[PDB]
């Protein structure tokens, strides 16, 4: 993709999360854990949202009959009529099928990035802590427990706080 | 030790169309174009008039079968198939345009011409096509204008309509092309016929020529102010009472049942096209405010990121 | 946003930078400054002077007239015609609702880009000698003066004169 | 020691609407749709013609309001509203096309068709109806024939016109219908009444009918091609033939000229002068113009996303 | 551009890179070597195909004629026909300008990204035994022979084992 | 020691747009509207006739230059510059709309209408205007009837013609309209000329003209079921075979010669258009499955990454 996280360094979806879009799953001596974030999953949803509100619409114009149902009509005018109708719904055709492969391509890449986001503000507020695997985790240097990881979630982890434990357990 | 992140994601996912691939594979997805329509003509919040078997050039002629449709009011007008015309067998000149004028319009009022015949004419020349009440009868808003003597020839007769109004009146008049030269010496007798109509932006002569016999419709706009002289010995079929269209509305063809407890604001032949969606897949001719007609069977929209299963 | 730095990890605008788009602020033992960035400023005005360019532009073909204004047209002609300038100007409107939709969408994101891309020409140069704060932010591990604020704005920041430096007050 | 990066803001932004926001706030944007006219006729840099009481096909028959528009050239043709065609009661067959093709036309000369006719015919037939210079007078480029003496018949007359131009040209005739048989056997005798038009193009029949009107006909004649006229009492002969010269843009509209402004699109209201793609004046336009929405604005962001302190 | 890299912190292509659309150049003690990455190269290439697929088409619709080529038609319904071929041509002028400068600058910047993928992919790999000169290369601080450069591209590269000895080297 | 990320360039790069660039170099790109044709009709595939010098009207009235096109079947009918419809100077009343529908079909085929006239109605008359086989002929499709004796008046006659195919008949009928009265009275005699076409869909009234000589045709559908009645006394070129079209085909009008060595779905004055890309600038008007027409010489569609040399 685009942003090159989901089909990207992330291997594949998780499909026991039902409960968000986007979320964290971490491995320590209490155990091991899984949760949803939020406003990164909302923000995905509310600009699919928008979307469809653009899109699923029509227009307010009143067209009238120009074609008879049960009779026949000037066969010059008739042939126009055709032509016209045939070259508009032409027309319809392409920008309906250019709209939609524009839109999915657009919201594929759109969700790509929100993933990536998240990845890079959990990178960030980890600072020298932590250590990229490749594959979309973060391997932490110190002894994070439970407190610690939801703090990690909620960004409020402070890095200078554990700095000292990751720079030995990193260097040696 | 580690902390991961990472997505949701399904079993069954749903394809799509991109720029870049016609088999994307998506967590979810929404229909853009409407497949399904509802066959029951929705007239909620809708002054109409469903005619039934009452073509709508009847109403103006005054058929039988539009006894109930002689005058009125409307937002919409529904035309419905095999609706009879004229009883009597005919066709009007320049029908297909005259139908259009009524359909657009939203509605129907009439006005007496005020023509009287003297007493060599017999202005009510029944027949057994027309037929109303279990009896012999004729258009409502037009007279078979013969001789009462059988012998006698028709007189040389002269009427003339004035449009006393300030919108344009639209007068209808029939021309008895007879059988058979004995029938017509019947009704008109020996005289050579002549037909001349005649206003301000009008002019033509109609000549008669020779189971039953037929009745071809003509018609014209009087304008405001202005008069129509209809000068005849024999064959003409006079008005008695002319038309004026009010106002306009929605003419929707179709033939399928009513029904007035839903709302609709899109119609076709099969029925009306209630949805939200943008597009439509059912008919290129529609009426109303509708979705777009498309050359597609679907179109999904991706209401999610890429489907990357475990 | 897509690239996550406008309206994401950058908290805030500056409505006190009057001279660009993008720029920088310093603070060191001297004191504080400010100073906008050409390059990435020139960068995203020229792609919107583009789009200016395109966009804002008749064609130019010429039209008659097929409806008298002044006369009563024949009423099986201006059925069709007013059946088709409806689908016409329903074309229309649709089209110029998703092209002005489509292109603010990529106008905000091209923004969005260069803000990124300047940071991350940034990071690199410093290399060692700085770590992210997580908020568009560099904290720098050495003394560096206005001269040398002044050398990572235009480029010519070398990272090997104060590594040693550096790198002992990183570890400490 | 710190460096912070960042971008600019404004303390008011403007609201724009993307594919996935309709209030979206932007630092700037422009308008892309066209919502003021000027209520005028912009004719600077063009050789124009404002037809005023002149109706387009009354140059052509040259009907009296017509008499200063009968011969000219122009790049732009003006109509105005319950302008005069016809003096005399009486309607052109295909108007609408003919006027059109007029209002295409950058210019009209004419030519003579040299029509004689013999004694027992009187050429000068003029009317009430038709007033020009005080006396009673007819249509400048056509002639009313009748018979000289009342009650006697028209004779047998033939009548051709030879393009002898490179172009083609425009002739136009009137067949009168008559009110009464007392009027038509006074003015073209107890005959029965035969007009017949001819020529490798062009073939028609024409009998009048029995208040009064003269309407009008008209066919183009090509190059070389003659046209013959074959009449005996009906026949409004034309006296000249009319030449559409070039191309040019034809204008309906009641608004006022001025000829400091400048345009390439008009309408009935006036002008647009506009740099901008789309409009939301009038579907009814004419020339070079913007395409109509149904939209009052549509705003095109020229800025980031504005995010103040 | 979007990404940052073609166009970018790259300075230019190498046009002596005939067997791929991206690839390396590595040096080391033994010389240097040149080689083409199929994954990334395919990956743009694709969605190129995919593109061409989709646009390189034409509509199924049979349209017969309305204009006579020989014998001529009414000044009016002429008028009208021209006029409404005129309308649908700017129509389809438009749309046809409008896909290709959008297709364009969706290849231009998905090429971008397949760059940037790559990089990032093997600044993860490479993990600490490596940094960013600010020009598309990695500085590798080990004697990285060629099949270690080959594990690199083969996406083989296990940073466990030359740890020790690039520490050490970077510090120094 | 170091590893460098890079991509490929070309020397010399094909110039794009882009939104916000009109000057933007690429590695490769091809182009997306075609600027040339084939300056040839390709009928490979196509039950297909070239009328050549015949003019489709002629092909049912039966001009000697369509005597190789009277009947046949066909998808694609092609017609040609300065076609000759009448051999007899004269023409069709209604024309264009006659030739769309000739046009517009996939076929033509006879129906012999059978009716014979009396011994003092001489109906083999001919012309040298209508050459065939040497000799004076006529309108194969038609019948001059004149008086057998010179002078002698032409019986009042009445020719009927009644619908057994359960499908549409296409008739013609001629009137003549003589050129000096002399003529007229050696042909048709003294007596007043009338001439009557009645049928339940059409009804009209033909009289013909005095002022070498020339002949209208006239034209009307017959309905399954329905009768047609020609009563005449003079002037009316009668039907020997009336017209049945048959399904729809494609109608060309070109200049370019043939060619049955390869396909095409697409055609216009000048030729074919054979090519896969999606727009077009050869002309608005054209016929089949074809590309958009544009107002663009090219449109560059990027195929490659950004060009970024040495
Ligand atoms: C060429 C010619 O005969 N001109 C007449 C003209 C026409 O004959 C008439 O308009 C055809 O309908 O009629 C003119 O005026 C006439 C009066 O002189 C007469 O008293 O009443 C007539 C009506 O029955 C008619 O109005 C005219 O229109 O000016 C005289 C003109 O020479
Ligand atoms: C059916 C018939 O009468 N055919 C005549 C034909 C017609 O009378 C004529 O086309 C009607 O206008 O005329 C033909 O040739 C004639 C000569 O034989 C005659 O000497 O001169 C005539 C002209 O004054 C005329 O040209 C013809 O067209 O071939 C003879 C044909 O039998
Ligand atoms: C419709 O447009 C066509 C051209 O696009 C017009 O035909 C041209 O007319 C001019 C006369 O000014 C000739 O010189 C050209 O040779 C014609 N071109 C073609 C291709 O036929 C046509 O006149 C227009 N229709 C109307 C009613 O004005
Ligand atoms: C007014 C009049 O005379 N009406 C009679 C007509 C006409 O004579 C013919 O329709 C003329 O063609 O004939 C009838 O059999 C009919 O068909 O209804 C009976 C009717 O009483
Ligand atoms: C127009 O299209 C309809 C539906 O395909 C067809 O039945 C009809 O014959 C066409 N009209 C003309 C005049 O060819
Ligand atoms: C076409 O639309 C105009 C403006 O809406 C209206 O005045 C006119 O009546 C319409 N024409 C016909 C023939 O219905
Ligand atoms: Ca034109």
């Amino acid at each position: 993709g685009l942003f090159g996280a989901i089909a990207g360094f992330i291997e594949n979806g998780w499909e026991g999360m039902v409960d968000g879009w986007y979320g964290f799953r971490h491995q320590n001596a209490q155990g091991t854990g899984q949760a949803a974030d939020y406003k990164s999953t909302q923000a995905a949803i509310d600009q699919i949202t928008g979307k469809l509100n653009r899109i699923i619409k029509k227009t307010n114009t009143e067209f009238e009959s120009i074609e008879s149902e049960f009779s026949e009509i000037d066969h010059q005018i008739g042939n126009v009529i055709n032509w016209t109708k045939d070259s508009i719904t032409d027309i319809w055709t392409y920008q309906a099928e250019l709209l939609v492969a524009m839109e999915n391509q657009h919201t594929i890449d759109m969700a790509d990035s929100e993933m990536l986001n998240l990845y890079e503000r959990v990178r960030k507020q980890l600072r020298q802590n932590a250590e990229e695997d490749g594959k979309g985790c973060f391997e932490i240097y110190h002894a994070c427990d439970d407190s610690c990881m939801e703090s990690i979630r909620n960004n409020t982890y402070d890095h200078s706080q554990y700095r000292e434990e990751a720079l030995l357990n990193r260097l040696n | 030790d580690k902390i991961c992140l990472g997505h949701h994601a399904v079993a069954n996912g749903t394809i799509v169309k991109t720029l870049t691939n016609e088999q994307e594979e998506v967590t979810n997805a929404t229909e853009t174009v409407e497949s399904t329509s509802l066959n029951r003509l929705c007239m909620k919040g809708r002054n109409h008039k469903d005619l039934g078997n009452c073509h709508p050039i009847g109403m103006l002629i005054g058929t039988p079968a539009c006894d109930l449709h002689l005058t009125g009011t409307w937002d919409t007008l529904i035309e419905r198939k095999n609706a009879i015309a004229y009883c009597y067998p005919g066709a009007t000149v320049n029908e297909e345009a005259l139908r259009q004028k009524i359909m657009e319009s939203g509605g129907i009022s009439k006005i007496n011409t005020g023509f009287t015949y003297g007493s060599s004419i017999n202005s009510a020349g029944t027949t057994k096509a027309c037929m109303r009440n279990g009896g012999n009868s004729f258009y409502a808003e037009l007279k078979w204008l013969v001789s009462k003597n059988k012998g006698q020839n028709f007189p040389q007769t002269t009427n003339t309509y004035r449009n006393a109004d300030t919108a344009e009146h639209l007068i209808m008049w029939g021309i008895h092309h007879p059988s058979s030269t004995q029938e017509k010496n019947d009704l008109y007798g020996t005289q050579s016929l002549s037909i001349s109509v005649g206003s301000s932006t009008y002019k033509n002569n109609f000549v008669p020529v020779v189971g039953l016999s037929r009745i071809d419709f003509h018609w014209t706009l009087v304008q405001p102010g202005d008069k129509i002289t209809f000068s005849h010995n024999g064959g003409l079929i006079a008005p008695s009472r002319v038309s004026k269209l009010i106002g306009r509305g929605l003419g929707i063809q179709s033939e399928a049942p009513i029904d007035n407890s839903c709302e609709s604001k899109c119609f076709w032949r099969g029925g009306s096209i209630n949805t939200r969606l943008p597009f439509q897949n059912l008919s290129p001719r529609t009426v109303g405010q509708c979705p777009k007609y498309v050359n597609k069977k679907s179109l999904m929209l991706a209401t999610g990121m890429r489907n990357v299963p475990e």
